[PDB]
Protein backbone atom coordinates (compact mmCIF):
# COMPACT_ATOMS: atom_id res chain seq x y z
CA UNK A 1 0.00 0.00 0.00
CA UNK A 2 2.86 2.10 -0.57
CA UNK A 3 1.90 5.93 -1.64
CA UNK A 4 2.50 7.36 -5.15
CA UNK A 5 2.35 3.70 -6.75
CA UNK A 6 -0.68 3.70 -8.67
CA UNK A 7 -1.61 6.60 -10.83
CA UNK A 8 -5.12 7.25 -12.69
CA UNK A 9 -4.19 5.11 -16.02
CA UNK A 10 -3.33 2.01 -13.54
CA UNK A 11 -5.69 2.16 -11.06
CA UNK A 12 -5.50 0.37 -7.55
CA UNK A 13 -9.61 -0.54 -7.52
CA UNK A 14 -9.27 -2.56 -11.13
CA UNK A 15 -5.58 -3.73 -10.07
CA UNK A 16 -7.50 -5.57 -6.99
CA UNK A 17 -10.97 -5.71 -8.37
CA UNK A 18 -8.67 -7.95 -11.35
CA UNK A 19 -7.26 -10.02 -8.28
CA UNK A 20 -11.01 -11.03 -6.57
CA UNK A 21 -12.84 -11.54 -9.74
CA UNK A 22 -9.52 -14.18 -10.38
CA UNK A 23 -10.60 -15.61 -7.12
CA UNK A 24 -14.15 -16.45 -8.19
CA UNK A 25 -15.28 -13.25 -6.13
CA UNK A 26 -16.71 -10.39 -7.75
CA UNK A 27 -15.17 -6.75 -9.30
CA UNK A 28 -16.11 -4.82 -6.95
CA UNK A 29 -15.83 -6.57 -4.12
CA UNK A 30 -19.52 -7.01 -2.68
CA UNK A 31 -20.68 -10.10 -1.54
CA UNK A 32 -24.49 -10.52 -0.69
CA UNK A 33 -25.26 -11.47 2.24
CA UNK A 34 -27.90 -12.99 4.37
CA UNK A 35 -29.96 -11.44 7.37
CA UNK A 36 -29.33 -13.72 10.67
CA UNK A 37 -32.72 -12.51 11.90
CA UNK A 38 -35.20 -13.06 9.15
CA UNK A 39 -32.58 -15.63 7.30
CA UNK A 40 -33.72 -13.47 3.89
CA UNK A 41 -31.25 -12.52 1.49
CA UNK A 42 -30.77 -8.72 1.88
CA UNK A 43 -31.96 -6.90 -1.47
CA UNK A 44 -28.05 -4.76 -1.31
CA UNK A 45 -25.12 -7.15 -1.65
CA UNK A 46 -22.57 -5.70 1.19
CA UNK A 47 -19.23 -4.40 0.76
CA UNK A 48 -16.93 -7.03 2.75
CA UNK A 49 -13.37 -7.50 3.21
CA UNK A 50 -9.98 -7.66 5.40
CA UNK A 51 -8.94 -4.85 7.07
CA UNK A 52 -6.08 -4.07 9.46
CA UNK A 53 -7.50 -2.55 12.93
CA UNK A 54 -5.69 -1.47 15.90
CA UNK A 55 -7.33 -0.77 19.45
CA UNK A 56 -6.55 2.21 21.56
CA UNK A 57 -5.37 2.86 24.83
CA UNK A 58 -8.35 4.43 25.75
CA UNK A 59 -10.69 2.87 27.22
CA UNK A 60 -13.87 3.22 29.87
CA UNK A 61 -12.27 1.67 32.68
CA UNK A 62 -10.07 4.80 33.11
CA UNK A 63 -12.40 7.42 31.83
CA UNK B 1 70.00 54.03 -3.08
CA UNK B 2 66.64 53.51 -1.56
CA UNK B 3 63.29 51.93 -2.92
CA UNK B 4 61.21 54.54 -4.92
CA UNK B 5 57.69 54.21 -6.61
CA UNK B 6 58.31 52.90 -10.23
CA UNK B 7 55.10 53.23 -13.08
CA UNK B 8 52.34 52.20 -12.80
CA UNK B 9 51.15 47.98 -13.94
CA UNK B 10 49.62 48.45 -17.28
CA UNK B 11 47.43 45.23 -16.79
CA UNK B 12 46.48 42.55 -14.00
CA UNK B 13 46.40 39.08 -14.65
CA UNK B 14 44.65 36.60 -12.28
CA UNK B 15 44.94 32.89 -12.48
CA UNK B 16 42.89 30.39 -11.29
CA UNK B 17 42.56 26.07 -12.25
CA UNK B 18 39.14 25.24 -13.81
CA UNK B 19 37.89 22.15 -15.12
CA UNK B 20 35.17 21.39 -17.56
CA UNK B 21 31.57 20.32 -18.22
CA UNK B 22 30.95 16.76 -19.34
CA UNK B 23 28.14 15.51 -21.78
CA UNK B 24 24.47 15.75 -20.39
CA UNK B 25 23.38 12.10 -19.94
CA UNK B 26 21.14 12.54 -17.04
CA UNK B 27 20.95 8.81 -15.92
CA UNK B 28 18.44 9.38 -13.20
CA UNK B 29 17.95 5.38 -11.49
CA UNK B 30 19.56 2.41 -11.69
CA UNK B 31 15.99 0.66 -11.79
CA UNK B 32 14.21 3.85 -12.44
CA UNK B 33 10.18 5.03 -12.27
CA UNK B 34 7.65 3.11 -9.69
CA UNK B 35 7.12 0.05 -10.88
CA UNK B 36 4.14 -0.94 -11.02
CA UNK B 37 2.28 -3.61 -8.70
CA UNK B 38 1.18 -6.50 -11.19
CA UNK B 39 -0.82 -9.91 -11.22
CA UNK B 40 0.64 -13.33 -10.17
CA UNK B 41 0.19 -15.51 -13.11
CA UNK B 42 -2.85 -17.87 -13.77
CA UNK B 43 -3.53 -17.42 -9.61
CA UNK B 44 -6.56 -20.06 -9.66
CA UNK B 45 -9.85 -19.80 -7.49
CA UNK B 46 -8.55 -20.45 -3.75
CA UNK B 47 -12.46 -21.39 -2.57
CA UNK B 48 -15.48 -22.69 -4.08
CA UNK B 49 -19.46 -22.72 -2.88
CA UNK B 50 -20.63 -25.92 -0.97
CA UNK B 51 -22.85 -28.25 -2.97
Amino acid sequence: ATPFIFSEENSALEYFGEMLKAAGYNFYGTERLYSGISGLELEADIFIGVVYYQRLRHMVSDK
Amino acid sequence: GGLTCASAPQGTLRILEGPQQSLSGSPLQPIPASPPPQIPPGLRPRFCAFG
